[PDB]
């Protein structure tokens, strides 16, 4: 038997099944360390100009 | 009393006057200190969103099964 396997049959992505189940963190590593709070909000306006030497408003 | 009357402006809205450029330039002198204070243990710690130097990023970055097991 066995018939040749054709062109291009050596390809066509596969799914396959296993006993065990697929891990996590398949890198050993920590978690993020500290993530940045996010400055959110609409704005006030401007307190009192540019606040430089004078100028005012 | 004529010229204090018609040509010269009133002590209560001098006074009032200073009250008002006091309690601004007041807010102006506290709004100042706080933000130096700001600034530099914003730079000291970097917990801010200002002085965060553009970092890699990892939008470009894409994981795909390669040609070598062990990449």
């Amino acid at each position: 038997g066995w018939v040749r396997p054709d062109l291009g049959e050596l390809s066509k992505v596969t799914k396959v099944k296993t006993d065990r189940p697929l891990p996590e963190n398949p890198y050993h590593s920590r978690a993020r360390p500290e993530p940045n709070p996010e400055v959110e909000g609409d704005l006030k306006p401007a307190r009192h100009g540019s606040r430089l030497f004078f100028w005012t408003m | 009393r004529w010229i204090a009357r018609t040509f010269f402006d009133a002590p209560e809205k001098n006074y009032e006057r200073t009250m008002a450029i006091l309690q601004i330039e007041s807010e102006k002198a506290e709004l100042r200190l706080k933000e130096l204070e700001v600034r530099r243990l914003m730079r000291a710690k970097g917990d801010g969103p200002w002085f965060q130097y553009p970092t890699i990023d990892k939008a470009l970055i894409d994981h795909s099964p390669k040609a070598t097991p062990d990449n």
